């Protein structure tokens, strides 16, 4: 099975694509019971918190503080959160 | 979640039943239009028996260039009902990690080496082993049918024969 290719009909990549992952939805479910999930947990907390604050910094000080961190903090969580739930 | 470990062509069980016993005892040579035993192997328990048995089905093909106008190729799924004329498959016996099914073969089909494929509906085609099929007397629907037993056991399955010279006095 190829990840892509040419299918003659409609959204086909979508379908294919969506039957060829959800029957593992238990296993990632059931595979995350390790320390080493905690650990990258608590590093990526850091590595994803540290350029989001200096990036909302900087464009909060460029676009005359319309938007700034706060907005560029809730968004980064809510297209986390539903990443997580509906990614491949 | 499906995931087939090995298939066990069942050689030495049918190839007695086939009158083949003769020819090989671990290669499979069967007749066309008789039914022939096979073993899946999965590598997990199944949970649910008609969903998996819905999106998995498996293809007969032969010849260098297949297509089901030639009839060289052929498709069909794993069901417990369906006709018994044409090429189908039901499980007779079913365990935990096993299957047993039983392929069935039309009556009229081209004679040569044959290859089994199995086909998830998410995963691509896995070859399963091989098979050659052969015309058999045995057959009622069959061309070529004897209908006495000795005839067959002294025209087809012997193998020392004699031939007469001289002339016609001696
Ligand atoms: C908020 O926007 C108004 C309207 O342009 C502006 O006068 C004010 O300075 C802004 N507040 C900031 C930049 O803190």
């Amino acid at each position: 099975d190829d990840p892509l290719q040419q299918t003659g009909q409609l959204f086909g990549g979508l379908v294919r694509d969506i039957r060829r992952r959800y029957p593992y939805y238990l296993s990632d479910i059931t595979d995350a019971f390790s320390p080493q999930v905690l650990a990258a947990v608590i590093f990526i907390y850091f590595a994803a918190l540290s350029p989001a604050i200096t990036f909302g910094g900087l464009l909060g000080e460029k676009t005359r503080n319309q938007m700034g961190v706060s907005e560029l903090l809730i968004s980064t969580a809510v297209q986390g959160i539903l990443f997580a739930l509906l990614g491949a | 979640a499906l995931g087939i470990k090995s298939c066990d062509f069942q050689a030495a069980r049918n190839n007695e039943e086939h009158h083949t016993k003769a020819l090989s005892s671990r290669r499979l040579f069967v007749r066309r239009g008789q039914p022939f035993t096979i073993i899946l192997y999965f590598r997990a328990p199944v949970r649910a028996f008609l969903p998996a048995l819905k999106k998995v089905a498996l293809t007969a093909q032969t010849g260098e260039q297949p297509s089901k106008i030639n009839r060289t190729q052929a498709t069909f799924p794993i069901s417990s009902l369906g006709d018994r004329k044409w090429w189908s498959a039901v499980v007779e016996e079913r365990d935990a990690q096993s299957w047993t099914i039983s392929v069935t073969t039309p009556a009229d089909a081209v004679i040569g080496h044959y290859s089994l494929l199995l086909q998830v509906s998410g995963r691509k085609q896995l070859l399963l082993g091989q098979f050659t099929l052969l015309f058999n007397p045995w057959n009622r629907e069959d061309a070529v049918f004897l209908k006495n037993e000795a005839q067959r056991m002294e025209y087809l399955l012997n193998q020392n024969g004699l031939i007469y010279l001289g002339t016609a006095d001696c």
